[PDB]
RNA sequence: CGAUGUCGGCUCAUCACAUCCUGGGGCUGAAGUAGGUCCCAAGGGUAUGGCUGUUCGCCAUUUAAAGUGGUACGCGAGCUGGGUUUAGAACGUCGUGAGACAGUUCGGUCCCUAUCUGCCGUGGGCGCUGGAGAACUGAGGGGGGCUGCUCCUAGUACGAGAGGACCGGAGUGGACGCAUCACUGGUGUUCGGGUUGUCAUGCCAAUGGCACUGCCCGGUAGCUAAAUGCGGAAGAGAUAAGUGCUGAAAGCAUCUAAGCACGAAACUUGCCCCGAGAUGAGUUCUCCCUGACCCUUUAAGGGUCCUGAAGGAACGUUGAAGACGACGACGUUGAUAGGCCGGGUGUGUAAGCGCAGCGAUGCGUUGAGCUAACCGGUACUAAUGAACCGUGAGGCUUAACCU
RNA sequence: AAUUCCUUGUCGGGUAAGUUCCGACCUGCACGAAUGGCGUAAUGAUGGCCAGGCUGUCUCCACCCGAGACUCAGUGAAAU
RNA sequence: ACACAGGUGGUCAGGUAGAGAAUACCAAGGCGCUUGAGAGAACUCGGGUGAAGGAACUAGGCAAAAUGGUGCCGUAACUUC
RNA sequence: AGGACCGAACCGACUAAUGUUGAAAAAUUAGCGGAUGACUUGUGGCUGGGGGUGAAAGGCCAAUCAAACCGGGAGAUAGCU
């Protein structure tokens, strides 16, 4: 449903009245103007689009200004898209704030995670290492084997191996939400959130609450 | 990995990099002007402007922190004496870089790096 | 933490001084058990008067740790030491009559409210 | 680990294919000097965006 | 980071006691309790301290019943409510962690004459 | 037999179901709890030690359970080398002897830079029919799916008692996985300090080099687990075993032949991720280009001049992005990096001077001096006027309209 | 038992659990007196077993410092 | 076989610390080892540190870690004294 | 005094790792044994192949030893590939 873009501030902790300290994870989330509203005539889904500002001029270039021209007159450093479910609420120019989220308790929170580009095996799959001593030839972070025999005859699809890790979108599926505090385009949530500090993201109502 | 991290390595162990980094921020304060790889002048800026910044003041102690951390009284004697009334009002800077091609023996990327006043 | 071959010292009057943890109760592939948790030991030293001897099999809980426990006040309370009260094999009782040394409040349950009272402090 | 047949000069041209270099193809000209000159770099006499470097 | 200092400075504390390490504090926690809520003593020598803040602790050693028994207080806590300063030694470090093995008589510290 | 390396262990697995646990049922010589046997079910899960070279086995002590098998008795161009088939030596035994034992005993070289298939990642080219910048839909694929204990119902149903529920709710754990440094900690040879030997800066004082960072005590950022947040679901559809309603063949009966209703961690979906090379190449919004002329074998023809848009690429300053490519930010109409200013953090009272003391040393100036990657600012330095690529209205046939 | 197949013989000790070890039993498959028998202080880069200390051997790996691996310039192999 | 981390007999041998021709830093003297420049990924090699536990590892405490000097005191079974 | 003790030069080669188209056709690093003696080393000499030498391993005799190397019988023979 209905969601909201914001960028990731840092880690806190708050001190509750009962001696307990909860951890919370800043998000800033400005007010978020729709660019555009798709429907099931000329799209075939009901969804809207939406923007943060703060972009210089420069830098945009013809074809998002003119996209930005529909009564938005305001570039964004980007654009999300929101499915839209029941309701049929107001959708052209309705700059939605963060006091849609005074509400709901459960939150979800997407965003790409920190980028290790190696991930290596060991430390991707929690692949267990062999010995240090005892004869160990040049063998200590290696994976071992990858296949039974010549039955099989070749490496099945899914391997676990080395390559990538990180720098990719996760969510957290239905995190705490502590504060919502208005006048300042925060929100404060229980836990920390995929990404590093100044990272977008996108918060949005749990689902399986 | 390396994240938020500053400093390079340039392939040497630490000793090895504190007394080139020495050495080559006195051949930089005596001559005004230096021929050196591109990636060895960005990481001089950071030795050798501190040194500037600290000679712009004179006391005994300063002269003191800046042998200690330059081995050189030639040096230091034209710091505190020279290179601090000449700059005196700049704040920070005080040195520019400019890439003169690459080199003959191995191909490397070269740059000038230089004093902006140029002993004018 | 505590974990098997894990070598504690004795905080009642029941005359053993030294145990060994033999198994961490509760679960399977559990590795270390913390303040509070039932653990199955064997005696090592056992005192000649004392109640128990040397090479018996029981159980134990954990009331003091060298790493402590974190609760949601955010604190710690660390230890110089690991000790723990020997337990009735079944009934799981304590056995000693004394406690000594300082115990902690996560041994407040029903379970040990005879070792919080006998406890000098916490 | 070596070879079992041995490959041929269409699968070694095919391998090649990425080798190729690629030209500056961008000479930047200093309006004092007139001199081309790679871009962000000196000038062969000793000028830079019309300014005489190694000089007083 | 603007927001995050004046998130902190919303919760940070007004009547922090200037202690430093190798004194001997007197802190009253907080014992919370159905309907028998009171304070619980601790004293002991400060061995280390961590400014941060909001995020700002202390460990006390108690040495009690003779095992060492630490402690670690959040300083911008309210279940620390009160502390107060008893002795005032001199140490000339930031950290005694060597107190741990020290112990016995040779675990005390001279006091700071000022 | 012009060589297919053999037991056990480690690492990594994948399939079958003749199912060990969890799930659903029939029967019971099933009162309850707990059991026995059979049927359906492969989604997930399925122990650490002692002894032995030991798979197995016995033992101790847990678990809901510690399943059975295939995969060259899976796995040595992945590791080991304990057992076992070389050379040394000894015991028992057999032989006159050299020697032998599928008897024992002590010791005893494990090579290979990956061409192709395969797999894990990441790019270039062209295509998608004028070109370009974005946001999407979702054919298809992958991930995930475990479970204990405590409390209420309730000391209730059941039972003579002891004992003790189904169904339905709540809480807290174990293992596993994802994310993240707010906290607790590790590291932190780029920060501070103590100290041994020796050399040097003319000497004192103060410093630097070398000795594993000489040794050692702390510790910023970053990365990290032991630290702390979250997860597995609910729901829906069609079913397996099974239970049925109505109902003939066969006047009764019958769950079935026509018809209708329930029914499981299996199946489809729901949760997360990838995904239009999906050549079946999809959809939506926005932006840019609308000048002449010559020739021929005259049709998606070639060529000269003029023109060069949207945008891209290249170059430079770089990044919590990264092997390289790639990806993100910025380029003077600028905070992109460095420097500088202020702060913070760490270390712990710098040097010089003065006083006390014969001196080591102490006290004052002084919580001083210094302080990396951090925070907030600041054009001081470096990010150039440009050049380069990419064009000039975009085929044919038919269908509905304007002519 | 450097000797014992049956065999992890039986009993005792040690451990929590001991096919190994130590002390006995004697049913010595198949010990035995210069192819020497039984002991023996000292000695051993000798074989077996146990304990204290110590530890990244391990539960379970984490970070850091250098040399390669990776990119650019020069030279330039090999088995098959 | 090489401008090859190997082998090759004799003589001289300073200062500080040190028992010392060990070891550390130096004097006279001689050298930086005939490809470099970047980056700061898996993995390998050589090292440093490590929370709690401390042999649970393994065929086996393999390898690491640990002990380590001078003076004085003190020191068991057994013994060929 | 000692085929005495600890430990450099010197002589060895017990463990581990690396290297295994090596820096090297047995070496490097860290540990390890002897180190006044049955010790170690330079120069020269003697023992010659069914022979030598051997504190004995079938060991060594010019990177080759259950019978060295060079030349010859010799185009040995090969019911085998
Ligand atoms: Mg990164
Ligand atoms: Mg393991
Ligand atoms: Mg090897
Ligand atoms: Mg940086
Ligand atoms: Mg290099
Ligand atoms: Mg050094
Ligand atoms: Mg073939
Ligand atoms: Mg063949
Ligand atoms: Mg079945
Ligand atoms: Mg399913
Ligand atoms: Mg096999
Ligand atoms: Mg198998
Ligand atoms: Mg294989
Ligand atoms: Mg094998
Ligand atoms: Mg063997
Ligand atoms: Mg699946
Ligand atoms: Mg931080
Ligand atoms: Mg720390
Ligand atoms: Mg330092
Ligand atoms: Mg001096
Ligand atoms: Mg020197
Ligand atoms: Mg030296
Ligand atoms: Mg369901
Ligand atoms: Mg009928
Ligand atoms: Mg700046
Ligand atoms: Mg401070
Ligand atoms: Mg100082
Ligand atoms: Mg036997
Ligand atoms: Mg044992
Ligand atoms: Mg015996
Ligand atoms: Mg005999
Ligand atoms: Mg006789
Ligand atoms: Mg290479
Ligand atoms: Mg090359
Ligand atoms: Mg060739
Ligand atoms: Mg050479
Ligand atoms: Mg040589
Ligand atoms: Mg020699
Ligand atoms: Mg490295
Ligand atoms: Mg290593
Ligand atoms: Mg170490
Ligand atoms: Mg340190
Ligand atoms: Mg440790
Ligand atoms: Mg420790
Ligand atoms: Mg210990
Ligand atoms: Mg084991
Ligand atoms: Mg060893
Ligand atoms: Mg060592
Ligand atoms: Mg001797
Ligand atoms: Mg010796
Ligand atoms: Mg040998
Ligand atoms: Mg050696
Ligand atoms: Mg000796
Ligand atoms: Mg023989
Ligand atoms: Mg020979
Ligand atoms: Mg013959
Ligand atoms: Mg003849
Ligand atoms: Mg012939
Ligand atoms: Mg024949």
């Amino acid at each position: 449903m209905i969601g909201l873009v914001g960028k990731k501030v840092g880690m806190t902790r708050i001190f509750t009245e009962d001696g307990v300290s909860i951890p919370v994870t800043v998000i800033e989330v400005e007010a978020n103007r729709v660019t555009q509203v798709k429907d099931l005539a000329n799209d075939g889904y009901r969804a809207i689009q939406v923007t943060t500002g703060a972009k210089k001029a420069n830098r945009v270039t013809k074809p998002e200004a003119g996209h930005f021209a529909k009564a938005g007159v305001e570039a964004g450093r980007g654009l999300w898209e929101f499915r839209l479910a029941e309701g049929e609420e107001f959708t052209v120019g309705q700059s939605i704030s963060v006091e849609l989220f005074a509400d709901v308790k459960k939150v979800d929170v997407t965003g790409t995670s920190k980028g290790k580009g190696f991930a290596g095996t060991v430390k991707r799959w929690n692949f267990r290492t062999q010995d240090a001593t005892h004869g160990n030839s040049l063998s200590h972070r290696v994976p071992g084997s990858i296949g039974q025999n010549q039955t099989p005859g070749k490496v099945f699809k899914g391997k676990k191996m080395a390559g990538q890790m990180g720098n990719e979108r996760v969510t957290v599926q239905s995190l705490d939400v502590v504060r919502v505090d208005a006048e300042r385009n925060l929100l404060l949530v229980k836990g920390a959130v995929p990404g590093a500090t100044g990272s977008d993201l996108i918060v949005k109502p749990a689902v399986k609450a | 990995m390396r994240h938020r991290k500053s400093g390079r390595q340039l392939n040497r162990n630490s000793s090895h990099r504190q007394a080139m980094f020495r050495n080559m921020a006195g051949s930089l304060v005596r001559h005004e002007i230096i021929k050196t790889t591109l990636p060895k002048a960005k990481e001089l800026r950071r030795v050798v402007e501190p040194l500037i910044t600290l000679a712009k003041t004179d006391s005994v102690a300063n002269r003191r922190l800046a042998f200690a951390r330059t081995r050189d009284n030639e040096i230091v004697a034209k710091l505190f004496n020279e290179l601090g009334p000449r700059f005196a009002s700049r704040a920070g800077g005080y040195t520019r870089i400019l890439k003169c091609g690459f080199r003959a023996g191995d191909n490397a990327p070269m740059a000038y790096i230089e004093l902006v006043d140029r002993s004018e | 933490m505590i974990q098997e071959q894990t070598m504690l010292n004795v905080a009642d009057n029941s005359g053993a001084r030294r145990v060994m943890c033999i198994k961490v109760l509760g679960g399977s592939h559990r590795r270390y058990a913390g303040v509070g948790d039932i653990i199955k030991i064997t005696i090592k030293e056992a005192i000649p008067r004392g109640k128990v001897k040397k090479g018996d099999v029981l159980k134990a809980v954990v009331v003091r740790t060298k790493k402590g426990v974190r609760r949601p006040d955010g604190s710690v309370i660390r230890f110089d030491g690991n000790a723990c009260v020997l337990l009735n094999n079944n009934s799981e009782q304590p056995i000693g009559t004394r406690i000594f040394g300082p115990v902690t409040r996560e041994l407040r349950s029903e379970k040990f409210m005879k070792i919080i009272s006998l406890a000098p402090e916490v | 680990a070596v070879q079992q047949n041995k490959p041929t000069r269409s699968k070694r041209g095919m391998r090649r294919s990425h080798d190729a270099l690629t030209a500056v193809t961008s000479l930047s000209v200093d309006k004092t000097s007139g001199e081309k000159h790679l871009r962000h770099h000196i000038t062969a006499d000793g000028y830079y965006r019309g300014r005489k470097v190694i000089a007083k | 980071s603007n927001i995050i200092k004046q998130l902190e400075q919303e919760q940070m504390k007004q009547d922090v006691p200037s202690f430093r390490p190798g004194d001997t504090v007197e802190v009253k926690v907080w014992v919370v309790e159905g309907s028998k809520k009171r304070l619980q003593a601790f004293e002991g020598v400060v061995i280390a301290i961590r400014n941060r803040g909001l995020h700002s602790a202390f460990t006390v050693r108690k040495i009690s019943n003779g095992e060492g028994v630490e402690r670690v207080f959040q300083t911008h806590s309210p279940v620390v409510d009160s502390i107060s300063v008893k002795r005032r030694g001199a140490v000339r470090k930031a950290k005694l962690y060597y107190l741990r093995e020290r112990t016995g008589k040779a675990a005390r510290i001279k006091e700071r004459l000022n």
